[PDB]
């Protein structure tokens, strides 16, 4: 079956820039590429079908363009309505078969997190479990990585990392990992640290406490 | 004015069945195809088949062809997909989408999407939650934070100060873990009010009514 | 009813009848002015069809992107006039010239008996060019628009347009045959001016009418060989190209009904077993496989009628096949049941096509698709001529149905291909 791919799943843009997304089929579709946008908790809508034709009553600054296989849409002078997702259908034949997608996002500066740990609560402690939580706040790019290091020990079980959407006020980003331990796990060990290793800086930001605390 | 409403938010234990809905207005069912796509979460959009109204002839990804049915009355002017032995992988929202030839160049019109949640769980919430400043030097912005966990099957809109809240309330998407829910939700804002009168967090479950307040003291 | 009598969907059906009864009767007129020329029936009636193949060939792409670039009233109203122009315009000098037989005024080489041959086939063929514009415009694009969103009315329009050219490819040559031979050919040639003359004014008005009846058609959305390749490769990158060539390869057939009254349908008489009952035969299997369309097309479905109307044609041609070997007069007892009887499954099959070219293509793309497509009907109608001359021997026919069986099973391949790709690989 012909596999739509969309290489980048991501494209940093700016207002009033020209951004353009790529499509590649798996065979000769031939102009059989239709556009869709969907933005979060919503339903795609058209934008461009056979590959240049643009859906009556879509702004003209939404260009369609390629042949064959490699195809491409071409957002001219973005605004901040276009911020969504973005995927090619193929009617070629069938089965249909779909874009993975491309999501657009505001592109920032740079900028380190604030990390800040906060260790195991009363209340949970006589709950048979032991849940340390780390807030990497007000990030700069998307991607960053903690490090569970009890007793200077990479635990690589017993994680849970969920990351904001870009604040609509700063284009910044957070996240928070959150160690679920025993009750009888939180007591064999001594030390609980976190580190985030991102591109801001060289030199990990690593926040650590003591069980002796 | 062309539209598809959909029936909405089922919750089905695993193994049953269950039929989701379909109704076209202001154009006729039979003068199109029908097509039923799935859109996991987090994953990109699959196509699992379309119906004919007029003869009843339904096309299925070879994928979906075990276990999904299309059906359709035109009388009522409503397309059906039925999904049989339900798993965990089936949790998804599903569009009704109106296609014109065979290869029509677009779905020009989509349905609302229908959540449908395959799990066999149903609690409620554990709020714990608390504020850590000890050993520190200098404060931050005493940064308090917030822990629902183990929710049965409901989306929490845990709330900090009760809107007197600040910009700075980041709260963290939700996630799931032995079939239960779990979530967080942190603020750092006027250093002052760290230590002295401070603020709480509220958080209330609705499928439980488990609306619970909890104001995190000092370490 | 007086209210069916007045609906769009039937002045439609009335200027289309008019249409193709002046055509036809005019195309009879001009194959009784090849009598009064060469009386051979291969190289002179063989070079016209060469003659007009090439140009709609040539120009198929050309019309199409006229059709659609411009309008849809101004298309269609220029086409009927050109073409009941050109038609009173070489009635006029057929008339002239079947007068005046035999007299060579001028010895220089712009004579008179091959002048006169030249201006006929010239202007017969402006005005095909002209008929085959009023084709792709009123049907591919008015009968889609005045059908509106209903896949069981247009169907009945397209078999409605199918059976009045299958009524009219028999009632106008009698017609004209008894006008030409009540009084005499010349009048006859005169009258069939008058009849285009008055009927281009009737069929003006008729079109204006479906023009205001319908509020939909208003509502519209090196350039010569630059055109003719951004039309071929258009219809190239269409998904549905798969039957429109399946389509255009089923015209590649000497079996067709019309050129077998050529050659190998000598030794039975007129009026007995020939143009009274086989040339009224073929038009019974040409509404009886109008009306399997429309009723397949409830049942199967669109896609599952072009397969059994193809293992139908496939499987009466398998009569015309045990005949040129006839393994256990009979010979032409069976070649003409399979013509006949394989007629239900080509004009079944044409049905589908057509009806899947209208629905899958789109509107901006509409007119250059459907040009496209008669020049591919052409030219595999062309490599049908190409065959019948340099292969004129009576015994050299024992090969033209197995080269002319050959590109109907491959026309069904291509339909095989297409619908095995659209619902099925294993459902079917
Ligand atoms: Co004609
Ligand atoms: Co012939």
């Amino acid at each position: 079956d012909i596999v739509m791919t969309q290489s980048q799943k991501f494209m940093s843009t700016s207002v009033g820039d020209r951004v353009s997304i790529t499509c590649k089929a798996s065979q000769n579709v031939g102009t059989a590429v239709a556009w869709y946008q969907k933005k979060p908790g919503q339903s795609p809508k058209l934008l461009i079908y056979s590959a240049s034709n643009r859906y009556s009553g879509v702004p003209d600054r939404f260009t369609g363009s390629g042949s064959g296989t490699d195809f491409t849409l071409t957002i001219s002078n973005m605004q901040s309505e276009d911020l969504a997702d973005y995927f090619c259908q193929q009617y070629g034949s069938y089965p249909l078969t779909f874009g993975s997608g491309t999501k657009l996002e505001i592109k920032e500066a740079e900028a380190a997190p604030t990390v800040s740990i906060f260790p195991p609560s009363s209340e949970q402690l006589t709950s048979g479990g032991a849940s340390v939580v780390c807030f990497l706040n007000n990030f700069y790019p998307k991607d960053i990585n903690v490090k569970w290091k009890i007793d200077g020990s990479e635990r690589q079980n017993g994680v849970l990392n969920s990351w904001t959407d870009q604040d609509s006020k700063d284009s910044t980003y957070s996240m928070s990992s959150t160690l679920t331990l025993t009750k009888d796990e939180y007591e064999r060990h001594n030390s609980y640290t976190c580190e985030a290793t991102h591109k801001t800086s060289t030199s990990p930001i690593v926040k650590s406490f003591n069980r002796n605390e | 004015e062309v539209q598809l409403q959909q029936s909405g938010a089922e919750l089905v234990r695993p193994g049953a069945l269950v039929k989701l809905s379909c109704k076209a207005s202001g154009f006729n069912i039979k003068d199109y195809y029908m097509h039923w796509v799935k859109e996991r979460p987090e994953q990109g959009l699959e196509w699992i088949g379309w119906i004919d109204p007029e003869n009843g002839n339904t096309i299925y990804d070879p994928k979906f062809q075990g276990k999904a049915s299309i059906t359709a009355d035109t009388s009522s002017n409503t397309a059906y997909l039925q999904l049989s032995s339900l798993t965990s992988e089936d949790t998804a929202v599903y569009y009704c989408a109106r296609k014109r030839g065979y290869y029509g160049p677009y779905f020009d019109y989509w349905g609302q999407g229908t959540t449908l949640t395959v799990s066999s769980k149903t609690t409620a919430p554990s709020v714990y939650p608390l504020a850590p400043v000890c050993g520190d030097t200098t404060g931050s912005s005493v940064t308090l934070g917030c822990l629902v966990k183990g929710y049965f099957p409901e989306p929490v809109t845990l709330t900090w100060n009760s809107g007197s809240l600040s910009s700075g309330v980041h709260t963290f998407p939700a996630v799931l873990q032995s079939g239960l829910y779990t979530l967080s939700s942190s603020v750092t804002v006027t250093s002052s009010t760290w230590p002295s009168q401070s603020i709480t967090c509220n958080v209330a479950h609705p499928a439980s009514s488990t609306k619970v307040d909890k104001k995190i003291e000092p370490a | 009813l007086a209210n069916y009598l007045t609906s769009a969907k039937f002045l439609l059906y009335l200027g289309h009848s008019l249409s193709t009864w002046g055509d036809r009767m005019w195309h009879f007129a001009v194959s009784v002015f090849l009598v009064e020329l060469y009386g051979n029936s291969l190289l002179l009636t063989a070079v016209y069809g060469l003659v007009v193949a090439g140009s709609v060939l040539v120009l198929g792409a050309i019309i199409g992107d006229w059709v659609d670039k411009n309008a849809r009233l101004k298309v269609a109203q220029t086409s009927l006039v050109i073409q009941n122009v050109s038609v009173i315009l070489c009635g006029i000098i057929l008339m002239m010239v079947f007068l005046h037989k035999d007299e060579l005024l001028t010895m220089y080489h712009g004579w008179v008996l091959t002048s006169c041959y030249i201006l006929i086939i010239t202007i017969a063929n402006i005005a095909n060019l002209a008929s085959t514009a009023t084709a792709i415009t009123i049907q591919r694009d008015w009968i889609v628009v005045v059908a509106g969103e209903d896949r069981s009315k247009l169907a009945n329009m397209n078999a409605t347009v199918r059976r009045i050219d299958q009524l009219t490819n028999i009632l106008a040559p009698m017609a004209v045959g008894q006008i030409m031979t009540y009084g005499s050919p010349v009048i006859g040639c005169g009258f069939i001016s008058g009849w285009n003359l008055v009927s281009m004014c009737v069929e003006y008005f008729l079109l204006w009418k479906v023009y205001q009846k319908t509020p939909a058609l208003a509502v519209k959305a090196a350039e010569p060989f630059r055109t003719f390749r951004d039309g071929w490769v258009s219809y190239y990158n269409q998904p549905i190209f798969l039957a429109g060539m399946g389509l255009a390869f089923l015209y590649m057939t000497v079996l067709g009904f019309d050129c077998i009254t050529t050659g190998y349908a000598y030794t039975q008489g007129l009026s007995g077993s020939v143009l009274s009952i086989l040339m009224g035969a073929s038009a019974i299997t040409g509404i009886m496989g109008t009306v399997a369309f429309t009723w397949l097309r409830r049942k199967c479905g669109l896609v599952r009628t072009g397969l059994i109307s193809g293992w139908a044609q496939i499987s009466c041609l398998i009569l015309c096949v045990i005949s040129v070997f006839m393994p256990g007069i009979i010979s032409v007892s069976l070649l003409f049941a399979g013509v006949i009887a394989a007629r239900i499954g080509l004009w079944s099959f044409d049905l589908t096509v057509t009806q899947l070219l209208q629905e899958n293509v789109i509107e901006s793309e509409r007119g250059i698709i459907n040009g496209v497509q008669n020049s591919m009907n052409y030219l595999l109608d062309l490599l049908h001529f190409i065959m019948v001359i340099l292969a004129p021997n009576p015994e050299a026919f024992g090969l033209l149905v197995l080269i002319s069986v050959s590109f109907v099973v491959m026309g069904h391949i291509m339909y095989f291909r297409f619908a095995q790709k659209t619902l099925g690989n294993q459902l079917f």
